[PDB]
């Protein structure tokens, strides 16, 4: 029954959706998948589709510094600058990073002089072709590869399908794939990849907070407390968003602001630029971290906690939020680095115990007659 | 013993905070460290077997 | 006490500062500013720690800002003294003699504090603790170390760290301590806090930087990056390490750009100078990467495209205000392109023809308020527009304006139609503007209002600002154009055409099981919701599921497609019916819609922080049935005020409309009971809402309100009775 | 593009938005 077994309440909400029934191409091995490029800010945009050193000078006079400078109209700057390259800086640099350039001998042939000489035309719309190959195929394959190996991506290959407890409209509750650090460990996961909470839209963030407020209410009646972790690493690897919920006793959760204050300040590069430990008590994550750069964030129940714009990825572990909790609760290190897998059908019937806790607190339906 | 193992591994890994550029022998070391974290009762039996028997 | 060693510290500091200088050439010529070294890293300086008696020149304390009054100058901190002198470390570092005495207090004082706290039977908490967070030789804060339970076995640790020098080929200065057991053992927050005050405060530092050029509102929410430049793993895995002589300089790009209004000074790089051939920017000496960074920013003739834009957009005011002034007509000279950076002289840009003859006031600043004396002078008036790129020494724009005015008019290097004119001057490096010259009645406040509008509205400046920002990799959290907020709501009922736009119900999706039992998801039909608040006019473009064929999945292009539909509508809608302002419920839609509406720059686009209950309205069965039974995309129209505006004030009718939808959102069928209190209640079949008298409307409005407030109370877990009528109104309108 | 006026007491069908 590995492919068929699920919680009844989940099946019922599926039946409720069921009862409501009562430009480039890139032919990816059969289908058609419209070309899109993402910028630094996580916006989606469609992708449109001998040498002679170029006549860089007029008669004893300089009139252009790129061969295409004279073609662009006023608005065609404007359109491009609203949807542009992440950086267009390295592309000249990467060409001059090739060997056999000689060297800049101090004066007379500066790096500037090199750069200005390099700025001849790319071979017969080579700028478009290199842009097309980089933006389209590379991103789409990377996204597809992650999608296929995704846990949280609803219909993908692995997808445990029975750790689902709730299903709202665009997010759902899940339970972790491993031996589950604390007793009532649960997750708040959106359906689509969004990679971040600052990259979310308002309706989805509002719906996460409804789950967030409800899970606090459940654990407060049992006498526990909540810590909500969001770890977002570098936005080039396309991991799925997960908004964790790690319940732990009241007589430890009182200490939880203190321990994280210490850890975040020491967590990373000394001489960091970005002034570590953003305070999320009043303003919240959506308007205290810019859109499109990596961060860790932590929240203490209802009251918001702290945030930390990560820099130098390799020194900041992705498991950081679990590690501090696993320290103070005195849990052995295996439980958060790489996890321990469970019995693939037997031990993963912890959902029976977890669903009967969350039955009075279900908001995702009204058919509770 | 498990507590002493964790302290040993941590002060080994601190040598590699400098850079991501690693040679073959260093990548092998991080491999062995990660295994010891993932399965302590493996390494503890192997360490104790070294003491009793290894002399060259 | 070791005077021999203090001299070595001064020597070592001066050497390393010279190493930075050589990275920017400079060589022997002095007067290099100290601000770039000691400014903390969060402001983009190097953050150098000081251990010598260096001092700042009194010239560097100057700063200035422009407001509606004009420019104002300030001169930080000085009453007379030159004594601003970049704090030593030593004053902020506590002696060992005090540390060994204080540790006998704080480790005893804490022991008492927890003993009574556990007698109080509550957890010790951060407010009890911040007064003594950072004291004792074992620092007090080490008790909250992540893994403290396991560190209790780490004996011998000081011997071990001293012996690490025989194993690790690096060398580290903290061979005598480690943060795991001793804690941090120093803190220089206080040092950073008054380093800023020594240099003249935050507002005084930023004049030495391009910050004003980026036109962010304020310096609070700024963030840097260093993980996605050229310095990726590409840079280090790349073969042929001997190539690192040109591309050895390129990490410094950001630093050189950021500080550029004080590296580029005439007063420092004494010598021959040049002008970059497509710009007005002068350069002194050969700065290693500033020339690269500027040419990128002003790529594709941006100087002219700033200039000729501002010329046309200024003339557009005179193209409307024909009868506001004693003028008959205006003309655009369309003169030769290169004048925009012909610094030696200028012609006029615009020409104006009197009805007969004005009065000429006097040659005076844009800020000069009053009086007249000059002869009437028939027919001919002109304006010139001057761009420049200033720096720290000469960022004063008003002295510049008056200077250039005299220079060109006094001699034959320039031709103007008449002596009666003015020149505008704009410093693109600091976004300052002013003017000097002759004036005529009404024109002076008109130019003031025009320029105040131009400096935020103009597309060509937006191009320039965004390029500087993205080139600096400097990001912000809060800054946007002003949100729609509660106190603005009366302006929505003005005579302008205004639309709301909402897209939340476009890319809806349904989970279903396959017949093989595995789960998956189907998309379903959506709609684009467009509504007019002051007229009730609604548009509803049904998006049928088939448009996402092939695409499907994550629905990425849905927002871009949404803007296409809106633009297609507005293009085909008559010109007089076009909105003045479009207000969008979801901020993610702003960038797609803006790009598609560039052909119609009259349209204001504005985001709301105030959400509105439209999302629930599409679940009304009268609409839901239509969207489900539809099989091809088609537009549909509604008026949500059924007949109400024939007796009810529009903002009061709007209030009723908001109430109904919000109530349906929160409690659905229970609101319908208020809508249908007896089955014998009636409606026209065309109408969305029942036929009722005004008294009957007032009765249900109170009832729907009371439900909304009760539900607001329940989910905020709080008493409703404290709320005022205005607070009630705000909660209904959207958010407090 | 088809339009379906439902603003009130009559139903009208435009076939381009310039007709509106």
């Amino acid at each position: 029954g590995e492919d068929t077994w699920m919680l009844p309440d989940v099946n019922e909400r599926i039946e409720q959706f069921s009862q409501e029934h009562s430009s480039g191409v890139e032919n990816e091995d059969q289908q058609e998948v419209i070309l899109v490029r993402t910028d630094q800010s996580g916006r989606v945009w469609p992708v449109n589709t001998k040498r002679q050193m170029v006549s860089t000078h007029e008669e004893r006079e300089r009139v252009r510094y790129f061969h295409d400078d004279d073609n662009l109209s006023l608005n065609d700057l404007v359109k491009n600058e609203k949807m542009g390259t992440a950086e267009n800086q390295n592309k000249l640099f990467m060409r001059m990073a090739s060997k056999f350039m000689g060297k800049t001998d101090g004066d007379y042939y500066t790096l500037d002089d090199m750069f200005v000489s390099k700025a001849a035309e790319r071979e017969r719309l080579g700028e478009e072709e290199e842009n097309q190959r980089k933006k389209a195929i590379a991103e789409h394959r990377s996204l597809a590869a992650q999608m296929e190996k995704c846990l949280y991506c609803f219909d993908s290959s692995q997808f445990p399908k029975h750790l689902i407890v709730a299903i709202g409209v665009k997010v759902y509750l899940c339970l972790p794939n491993v031996r589950s650090l604390t007793e009532g460990h649960c997750l708040i996961v959106p359906l689509q990849h969004h990679r971040a909470a600052t990259l979310l839209d308002e309706d989805i963030w509002e719906e996460i907070q409804m789950f967030r407020k409800s899970l606090v209410k459940m654990f407060e009646d049992k006498g526990l407390d909540c810590i909500f972790l969001e770890t977002n690493m570098s936005m080039k690897k396309q991991y799925h968003m997960v908004y964790e919920c790690i319940p732990l006793p009241k007589e430890v959760g009182d200490m939880a602001p203190i321990y994280f204050k210490k850890a975040i300040m020491e967590s990373d590069e000394e001489w960091s630029m970005n002034k570590k430990l953003i305070d999320l008590s009043s303003k919240d994550i959506r308007k205290s971290v810019p859109r499109g750069l990596p961060y860790f964030s932590v929240d203490f129940g209802l009251h918001g906690g702290f945030a930390h714009v990560i820099e130098d990825q390799h020194k900041f572990p992705h498991y950081f939020g679990k590690e501090i909790i696993g320290g103070m609760l005195d849990i052995e290190p295996r439980l958060w680095r790489k996890g321990i897998r469970e019995s693939f059908e037997d031990q993963r019937k912890k959902a029976l115990q977890f669903a009967q806790w969350w039955k009075p607190y279900d908001f995702t339906k009204s058919k509770n007659y | 013993d498990t507590k002493l193992l964790i302290l040993a591994l941590e002060r080994l890994k601190e040598a590699y905070s400098v850079k991501s550029r690693l040679n073959q022998s260093q990548r092998e070391e991080l491999g062995l460290i990660e295994q010891a974290y993932d399965n302590p009762h493996e390494a503890l039996s192997r360490i104790k077997r070294h003491l009793l028997t290894q002399r060259a | 006490n070791t005077q021999e060693l203090l001299d070595l510290l001064v020597k070592c500091e001066n050497k390393i500062q010279t190493r930075i200088k050589i990275g920017l050439n400079s060589k022997m010529p002095s007067r290099f500013p100290p601000v770039v070294f000691y400014t903390p890293k969060e402001l983009g300086g190097l953050g150098m720690l000081s251990m010598g008696h260096v001092l700042i020149p009194q010239s560097d304390l100057r700063w200035s800002k422009q407001t509606d009054v004009g420019i104002t100058h300030f001169r930080s901190g000085m009453s007379h003294e030159e004594d601003q002198l970049i704090p030593n470390l030593y004053r902020y570092i506590q002696p060992w003699e005090s540390e060994f005495i204080d540790s006998q207090r704080v480790w005893a004082e804490y022991a008492l504090k927890r003993q009574e706290a556990i007698a109080q039977n509550r957890r010790l908490t951060l407010e009890d603790l911040e007064d003594s967070w950072d004291r004792g030789i074992p620092r007090i804060n080490t008790l909250f170390q992540k893994d403290r339970h396991t560190l209790a076995y780490d004996k011998g640790w000081r011997v071990r760290t001293d012996f690490k020098q025989y194993q690790v080929l690096k060398q580290n200065p903290f061979w005598w301590t480690h943060q795991r057991h001793d804690g941090k053992l120093w803190n220089l927050n206080n040092y950073r806090t008054d380093m800023i005050q020594a240099l003249g405060g935050v507002e005084g530092i930023l004049e030495h930087t391009l910050f004003k050029g980026t036109y962010f509102p304020t310096w609070e929410g700024l963030f840097w990056e260093k993980a996605s430049g050229f310095e990726e793993s590409m840079k280090w895995k790349k073969l042929t390490n001997a190539q690192r002589s040109g591309l050895n300089q390129i990490p410094n790009r950001r630093f050189t750009l950021w500080w550029s209004p004080t590296i580029n000074r005439a007063n420092v790089y004494v010598g021959f100078q040049v002008q970059l051939d497509l710009t007005g920017i002068f350069m002194h000496g050969k700065i290693p990467t500033l020339k690269i960074s500027l040419i990128q920013i002003f790529r594709a003739h941006l100087w002219q495209k700033i200039h000729e834009s501002i010329v046309m957009d200024l003339c557009q005011v005179f193209d409307q205000e024909l009868d506001a002034l004693e003028i008959e007509t205006v003309q655009k000279e369309t003169i030769h392109p290169r004048k925009s950076y012909k610094m030696n002289s200028s012609c006029a840009d615009i020409l104006l023809f009197a009805s007969y003859k004005w009065n000429v006031s006097r040659p005076s600043l844009l800020a000069d308020s009053k009086d007249v004396m000059d002869s009437t002078t028939t027919q001919k008036y002109w304006i010139d527009i001057q761009l420049r790129w200033g720096d720290y020494d000469s960022h004063d724009i008003e002295r510049y304006a008056r200077a250039k005015f005299l220079d060109y008019t006094t001699d034959n290097m320039s031709i103007y139609p008449s002596p009666t004119g003015v020149l505008i001057a704009i410093d693109l490096a600091y976004n300052l503007h002013s003017a000097y010259g002759n004036w005529f009645p009404g024109s002076k406040p008109l130019i003031q209002q025009a320029m105040a509008k131009i400096m935020k509205a103009n597309p060509a400046l937006y191009v320039l600002r965004e390029r500087i920002r993205k080139g600096l990799q400097l990001y912000s959290s809060e800054p946007t154009e002003p949100y729609l907020s509660s106190q603005n709501y009366g302006e929505l009922f003005s005579n302008q055409i205004i639309w709301f736009v909402d897209d939340t119900n476009v890319y809806r999706v349904t989970i279903h099981k396959t017949f093989e039992g595995n789960l998956t998801t189907k998309p379903i039909n959506g709609a684009i919701f467009i509504f007019n608040p002051r007229t009730g006019q609604l548009f509803l473009k049904i998006i049928h599921t088939s448009v996402w064929a092939g695409q499907k999945r994550l629905g990425q292009l849905a927002k871009w497609k949404t803007a296409e539909e809106v633009a297609a509508l507005i293009r085909s809608l008559p010109v007089e019916e076009q909105p003045k302002q479009i207000i969008v419920t979801r901020k993610g839609m702003l960038d797609p819609l803006e790009v598609h509406l560039l052909d119609f720059p009259n349209i204001v686009i504005k985001g709301s922080e105030l959400q509105l209950p439209f999302q629930a309205c599409l679940k009304v069965e009268k609409f839901g049935d239509l969207i489900l039974k539809a099989t091809e995309p088609q537009m549909v129209l509604f008026n949500l005020y059924d007949d109400w505006l024939k007796t009810i004030s529009s903002y009061t009718a709007f209030s009723r409309l908001i109430l109904i939808l919000r109530a349906l959102h929160v409690n659905n069928d229970r609101a319908k009971v208020i809508l249908k209190p007896d089955k014998t209640t009636i409606t026209e079949p065309h109408h969305i809402w029942p036929t009722l008298t005004d008294e009957e409307w007032i009765k249900v409005e109170v009832q729907l309100k009371d439900l909304i407030l009760a539900d607001y109370g329940k989910k905020n877990n709080v008493n409703v009775a404290s709320l005022t009528q205005s607070e009630i109104r705000d909660i209904i309108l959207g958010m407090e | 593009v088809k339009v379906i006026d439902m603003t009130g007491r009559e139903q009208k069908v435009y076939y381009s938005y310039s007709q509106i």
